[PDB]
Order: structure tokens, then C-alpha cells, then sequence
């Protein structure tokens, strides 16, 4: 599992 | 204090430090933030052997991030970014570049540090816990409060990274997401007892 901060 | 302490202490155990020149002084600083995350949550991550991986480059540089080099992340469709350009990275594992922890450092987290680390939390400590009915339910109401709406609107696992952010950053976010998302707040409070 991979996720991103806030664009 | 002393819990702020003993936070430090666990966080020793999970906190890997690059290897070569980097801000020894702001990677404290991250470690210290990371400090005011509820005990229990950090004695979990060290319990499953979650590293959290200060970096002094880009997150694709890593041989185990490398497969994501020119990948779009979740979200980020139209930004022109890649994970190339991502300063931080969380769920099985976690990665964040040294330096941009601040809202506007390559991404709008309230802060990068605490954003990954709650998906860590999430996934790896609370069993997808924001995909849960309970959450889910609370995420339709309130899920559109914080700002970034087509993000954290969107998806309820970044609103519950972000909520927890704002719930352990400071005392300043702390109260500004009890005054947009009480249900939240309770949900997140109800959740350390
Ligand atoms: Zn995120």
C-alpha cells in the first residue's frame, strides 16, 4: 500500500 | 512531557536516518512532531516493524520506490507531477524527504510527516479503519470540510491521514478540526481511549 500527501 | 519522552524513545526504534549528508537538525524536528502521535499508535508501528525512512533525495531514488518512477499517484491526476516529484509516501511503509514537512514543500498536507504516518496507522495498525462503514459514514458528512475536496473529499483514507494530521500537529489544528468535523474529532479521540 502506497499513498500520496495532499496535491 | 514525560509521555512526550516516551514517545521519542519509541520513535528511536522506528525512525531510520539517511545515510550520507542531510538537516540533522530539521530530521529532529520531524521526529519531535512525530512525537505528539498518541503512544499507543507508535508502540504498534514499532510492534510491526514499521520503519519510517527519512530520505535526503527523492523517494524514487530508493530501490524499493523505483517501480513507482513516473507514476501518477492517487489524486494527483493533472498536477504534471510523478512520484518522482512526491516528498512523501505512507501505507505498508513509509518515506519522507527531510525538509518538506510544511504545507506548500511539494505538496497542501497540513504536514507531510504526520499525513504518511496516518496511512501507516491506517493500514497497517487499524486494519483500513477509513474504509470501514463507521468511517465512511462520517467521512460523507464531513469528508468536504477540511479544503482540497476533490482529494480528501474523495478519498475517505486521505481524509482520515489528513484528520489525524490535523488531530496531532498542534493544538492550533487540533481545535480547527473540531470546530469543521466534530464527528471526526470524536471518532479520532474515541479511537486513542
Ligand atoms: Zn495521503
Amino acid at each position: 500500500e502506497v499513498a500520496p500527501p495532499v496535491p | 512531557s514525560t509521555t512526550i519522552q516516551q514517545n521519542k524513545d519509541t520513535l528511536s526504534q522506528i525512525v531510520v536516518f539517511p545515510t550520507g549528508n542531510y538537516d540533522k537538525n530539521e530530521a529532529n524536528a520531524m521526529v519531535n512532531r512525530l512525537a505528539n502521535i498518541d503512544g499507543k499508535y507508535l508502540n504498534a508501528l514499532k510492534q510491526n516493524n514499521l520503519k519510517i525512512k527519512l530520505l535526503s533525495g527523492k523517494l524514487t531514488d530508493e530501490k524499493e520506490y523505483a517501480y513507482l518512477k513516473g507514476v501518477v499517484p492517487k489524486g494527483w491526476e493533472g498536477t504534471g507531477k510523478t512520484w518522482d516529484d512526491v516528498p512523501g509516501l505512507g501505507g505498508s511503509t513509509v518515506a519522507l524527504r527531510i525538509g518538506f514537512s510544511n504545507k506548500g514543500k511539494g505538496h497542501d498536507a497540513i504536514n507531510l510527516e504526520l499525513h504518511a504516518t496516518a496511512h501507516a496507522i491506517d493500514h497497517i495498525v487499524l486494519n483500513d479503519i477509513s474504509k470501514s462503514a463507521q468511517f465512511k459514514q462520517i467521512f460523507a458528512k464531513e469528508g468536504r470540510s477540511l479544503g482540497n475536496v476533490n482529494f480528501l473529499g474523495v478519498y475517505p483514507e486521505e481524509f482520515f491521514a489528513e484528520s489525524f494530521a490535523y488531530y496531532y500537529l498542534n493544538q492550533d489544528t487540533n481545535s480547527k478540526l473540531k470546530s469543521a468535523c466534530p464527528q471526526t474529532y470524536s471518532f479520532l479521540q474515541n479511537l486513542a481511549k
